[PDB]
């Protein structure tokens, strides 16, 4: 009943797992996955299991996958409603990419934040100028939000 | 769009098509050196850009070369029935001919 390209994709997925990231379709409907990505070692979410729910709507691989984290996270490129600001999520998009692109790009995004592709307002400057501090806020957060695996 | 169907030996990627997944489907290849499924690039122009979606670099319709050597040999490749049931195999360029003595189909 789902597209061939979505059913292939989903089994190499499951197949050959992309490091540290954890991807399984909904056991309910395919077009939602269930994500679970552990925090980049020397980042400051060292040590915390994260939540993301990935969409794929009907447009796709036209229109790109809808990505949210459902645990909380302080990062320049998520907001509070855990929406993930992201480049090839948006306009840079194209059907040659895949959802294991999209679940490395978040990967990196968590090894090395990028301040501005553009940016959720708050965070984004705060890791800019206090560096320091928004890094030990965000391993506060990582101990207070994903250390317990919910 | 491109041929769903069994490769055994499995499907080279070199032959899969990065838009749909499938074996090329009258190959093409861009100016950038990258194929698709002649329809499958056509779609990706018309309502995604004029680029090409490997490497977003300008693409534009006119500039689909017919991939001869990739068609030639994607349809001397080995492939099942994928009437599901069927347990029949021959070359893809005569699937299509069996089709019309399947015991599965219509
Ligand atoms: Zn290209
Ligand atoms: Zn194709
Ligand atoms: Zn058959």
């Amino acid at each position: 009943g789902l597209p061939r390209r979505i059913i292939k994709e989903t089994q190499r997925l499951l197949a050959e797992p992309v490091p540290g990231i954890k991807a399984e379709p909904d056991e309910s409907n395919a077009r939602y996955f269930h994500v679970v990505i552990a925090g980049p070692q020397d980042s400051p979410f060292e040590g915390g299991t994260f939540k993301l729910e990935l969409f794929l709507p009907e447009e796709y691989p036209m229109a790109a996958p809808k990505v949210r984290f459902m645990t909380k996270i302080y990062h320049p490129n998520v907001d509070k409603l855990g929406r993930i600001c992201l480049d090839i999520l948006k306009d840079k998009w194209s059907p040659a990419l895949q959802i294991r692109t999209v679940l490395l790009s978040i990967q990196a995004l968590l090894s090395a934040p990028n301040p501005d592709d553009p940016l959720a307002n708050d965070v984004a400057e705060q890791w800019k100028t206090n560096e320091a501090q928004a890094i030990e806020t965000a391993r506060a957060w990582t101990r207070l939000y994903a250390m317990n695996n919910i | 769009q491109g041929y769903d169907v069994e490769f055994d030996p499995p499907l080279e990627s070199k032959y899969e098509c990065p838009i749909c997944l499938m074996a090329l489907r009258e190959a093409v290849q861009t100016p950038c050196g990258h194929r698709f499924c002649k329809a499958c690039i056509i779609k990706s122009i018309r309502d995604a850009g004029h680029k090409c979606p490997v490497d977003n670099e300008i693409l534009l319709e006119n500039q689909l070369f017919p991939d001869n050597f990739a068609k030639r040999e994607i349809l001397s490749l080995m492939v099942k029935c994928p009437n599901e049931g069927c347990l029949h195999k021959m070359e893809l360029r005569h699937l299509e001919d069996h089709q019309a003595h399947c015991e599965f189909a219509l």
